């Protein structure tokens, strides 16, 4: 069972409540067959200097062959003390410090949630903290290691739990190696996994034909009528929403009010006025 | 003599925090608070269309997103002069209220259960303090196990319930200025009830007894703890459509005495926080937010908000004991049989049993019962296919204040509009109440203060202080924003 080390930056908390929100039938035996979760502040019995310690023995026990998740940006203004993850020996360990001495040692890393795959709201007009997307920092940095990023804001943990299954199948078939080759040639320019985020909501929208009609709802009341005048950014949204849905099938943004584009590199900035055409 | 420890991070929290404690003669004798991370959302909105602030709003916190949503359009609905109709008011209680259950179900179990239930021989649940002082039956710590796996579906079950009329959980869609985006039907309200009637089975079969349970093999829990003994309430769930009465009633306890809130007396002191000096002790009509991450000792990025110069703390504690209502009948059935007390209302307990770590826990769960009443009361008010939303126009100059509870404590946001684009908006959060560091006269914040007196008589094994840290159910994402 490879580690995880599970890192958060500039992030919310809510890629972990999201994940913690699946009914993916492999998600439990993902935590306890497949990976061993070493590390996430939010759920693990330790704490402090001693959980940092053992992701540090973890970590080199383990070189190599561990997987960091990594939930919020990174914030490179003030030498990095906008984010301060931990402490020990004395020495406060920032977002910046912690990707410099883990990135190198991970077989992969995933950056989950829009925050850390293209900077996301911390990083927005208004923002003064340098906050960075993850493969971004990474090679700054000239880090190499391998990032697939899984966005959204929160991601569906369906994209979550999705891309780790794709992954272990593509290195149960080939090898570590053969294995992460395998998973690019399924990862769009923006290095996300086309099997969640190759369609466009509005091409595969229901209320596609009213938008053609010219039917517009005038009020987030009327289910009737195309959303794009309320604000609907699914023309320029890539997600599988309009087919899984949100919370095991119950809603999704469209239906419920308006997509917000939560998915793509530009947002928010790139999708607001959320309000507006 | 003194022994200094820094516990970074403290986990099974919210977000980043770093807690500094001296310990001399086997107690907590000094508290030091530090939020370690810093986005800035009250500068990120200055200049957009107000209608995106109930958006970007709701990633300050992942795990209360529904609590600034609601906020936000409360401000917003101020500043625009929008008039929510009577069924979309109701639906918002709907949206919101699902969380409540979600986020304290969510806090006893998956945060704090661990630090009272040893979990088994897998990570992330080991390894840990080789002395945890983890003191339950066998039969009692697979109860805890049980019901913390159970758990799991139940708060899913909660946040399906959010969705709902919500859109998706994390961050609705379905609240806005003017309502809520969608008209409840019968069909759905089916579908909330369904799930509404498993989550109440299991908060009033498994949750409140288990905090009375597992607190009656921890009854030191209730001497400790204490700090200050000031609580505040701002009011929160709207129960008619003239803004009079409440779920949760306000009000400010303190030094034995009640008396009203008036959020004029709320200003935030930033000596001892990363923020300009010159920025100091603003009331959040007037508030500023300047980043000084060099500033010389400071040592936190959340502010220290004072009430009328009061160091206060916010939560289902405090919301019980300014409302004081009747303890439900588990309760009142727990504290005869395991506690030797015979009690009818919240401070039948008495102040320093109340505000202590494990009296923190009791209050959490019998807010949870208190609130499936309110529930019960919103699905029989409800109207399917009654409209729920007005759509105003944004204003060229206004301002607006939404004051609500978080699951967490007292939220409110302040809204300034200028040129139909955010001028200001200024956030005093529940864990900005709680978590916050000195102020510029030297007191100490609520948890600060609260962690003074803490047993910590095994420096190698200092488990009492996350665990009085963890009874206020910290979120350092909403304490810090
Ligand atoms: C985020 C922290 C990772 C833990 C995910 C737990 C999901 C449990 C699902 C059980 C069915
Ligand atoms: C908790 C989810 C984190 C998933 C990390 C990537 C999994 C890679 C599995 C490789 C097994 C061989
Ligand atoms: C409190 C500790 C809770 C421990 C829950 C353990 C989850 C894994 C269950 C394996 C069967
Ligand atoms: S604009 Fe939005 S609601 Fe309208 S057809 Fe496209 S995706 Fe659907
Ligand atoms: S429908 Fe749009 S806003 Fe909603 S989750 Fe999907 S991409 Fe994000
Ligand atoms: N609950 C909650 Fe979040 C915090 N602290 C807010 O407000
Ligand atoms: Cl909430
Ligand atoms: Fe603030
Ligand atoms: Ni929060």
């Amino acid at each position: 069972r490879p580690p995880v080390f599970w890192l958060q930056g500039q992030g919310c908390t809510g890629c972990s409540v999201t994940l913690l929100n699946s009914v993916h039938p492999s998600i439990a035996d993902v935590l306890l067959k497949v990976i061993s979760l070493e590390f996430h502040p939010t759920v693990m019995a330790w704490e402090g200097e001693h959980a940092i310690e053992h992701m540090r023995k973890v970590a080199e026990k383990f070189k190599g062959k561990f997987f960091l998740v990594i939930e919020g940006s990174v914030p490179v203004e003030a030498d990095g003390k906008y984010c301060i993850i931990g402490e020990a020996n004395h020495h406060e360990i920032s977002m910046v410090d912690a990707l410099k001495e883990f990135g190198p040692n991970a077989a992969a890393v995933l950056a989950v949630g829009t925050c850390a795959a293209y900077g996301g709201i911390p990083a927005a007009e208004g923002s003064e903290t340098g906050a960075t997307a993850v493969s971004k920092f990474l090679g700054d940095n000239g880090i190499k290691t391998p990032v697939v990023n899984i966005p959204g804001c929160p991601p569906h943990p369906d994209w979550i739990v999705g891309t780790v299954v794709l992954a272990l199948d593509a290195i149960k078939k080939n090898g570590l190696e053969g294995g992460l080759a395998e998973v690019v040639k399924v990862l769009d320019s923006d290095g996300r996994p086309t099997p969640f985020f190759g369609r466009n909501i509005h091409e595969n929208c229901p209320y596609l034909d009213k938008y053609d009609e010219g039917v517009m709802s005038a009020t987030f009341t009327d289910k009737v009528g195309c959303r794009y005048d309320l604000g609907c950014k699914g023309p320029m949204t890539m997600a599988d929403c309009f087919e899984r849905k949100w919370n095991g099938g119950v809603n999704w943004c469209v239906q419920n009010a308006v997509c917000i584009g939560c998915v793509e590199p530009d947002f928010p900035d790139g999708k607001s006025p959320f309000y507006q055409a | 003599g003194r022994t200094t420890i820094a516990i970074d991070p403290v986990t099974r929290i919210e977000g980043h925090l770093k807690a500094e404690v001296v310990v001399e003669n086997g107690k907590v004798v000094d508290a030091r608070l530090s939020g370690g991370m810093y986005r800035g959302f009250e500068t990120i909105l200055r200049g957009r269309d107000p209608r995106d602030a109930s958006q970007i709003v709701q990633r300050i916190c992942g795990v209360c997103p529904t609590a600034h949503s609601t906020a936000s359009v409360l401000a917003l609905d101020e500043a625009f002069g929008a008039k929510v109709p009577n069924n979309g008011r109701i639906t918002r209680n709907l949206i919101f209220g699902a969380n409540y259950l979600q986020s304290h179900i969510l806090h006893f179990y998956h945060l704090s259960a661990q630090d009272f239930v040893q979990g088994p021989d897998t990570a992330p649940f080991v390894p840990r303090f080789p002395k945890s002082d983890l003191r339950l039956s066998k039969e009692l710590n697979k109860a805890g196990v049980d019901q913390y796996i159970e758990a799991l579906e139940v708060r899913r079950i909660c946040h399906e319930m959010v969705a709902l009329f919500g859109g998706r959980m994390p961050h609705v869609q379905g609240q806005v200025v003017g309502g809520a985006t969608e008209i409840p039907t019968k069909e759905k309200l089916v579908e909330y009830a369904a799930r509404f009637k498993k989550v109440r089975d299991f908060v009033e079969q498994k949750y409140v007894p288990v905090v009375y349970t597992i607190g009656s093999k921890y009854k030191d829990m209730f001497k400790v703890g204490q700090g200050f003994k000031a609580a505040l309430c701002v009011g929160a769930f709207p129960l008619d459509n003239s803004g009079k009465k409440h779920l949760f009633m306000p009000g400010v306890y303190a030094k034995g005495k009640d008396m009203p809130f008036d959020p004029s007396k709320i200003k935030e002191y930033v000596k001892y926080s990363w923020f300009a000096e010159e920025t100091t002790g603003l009331n959040y009509k007037e508030g500023k937010t300047i980043p000084a991450p060099d500033k010389a000792g400071a040592y936190s990025f959340v502010k220290a908000p004072r009430y009328d110069g009061l160091s206060l703390e916010v939560g289902p504690l405090a919301r019980m004991w300014v409302n004081n209502p009747e303890l439900s009948p588990v309760g009142k059935k727990l504290l005869k049989d395991l506690f030797g007390i015979s009690a009818k209302k919240f401070r039948d307990l008495g102040e320093e049993a109340a505000f202590s770590l494990m009296g923190r826990h009791v209050a959490r769960a019998e807010e949870t019962y208190y609130m499936l009443g309110a529930i019960e009361g919103w699905l029989k008010e409800i109207k399917a296919g009654e409209d729920t939303v007005v759509m105003p126009a944004v204003p060229a100059s206004a301002e607006g204040t939404g004051f609500t509870e978080a699951p967490r404590g007292s939220l409110l946001h302040y809204v300034k509009v200028k040129d139909s684009k955010i001028d200001n908006y200024q956030i005093v959060s529940a864990s900005l109440w709680n978590c916050n560091p000195r102020d510029d006269m030297g007191q100490r914040g609520a948890v600060e203060e609260a962690l003074i007196g803490i047993p910590v008589d095994d420096i190698q094994n200092p488990v009492n202080v996350a665990r009085l840290i963890r009874a206020f159910d910290p979120x350092l994402g909403c304490a810090v924003h």
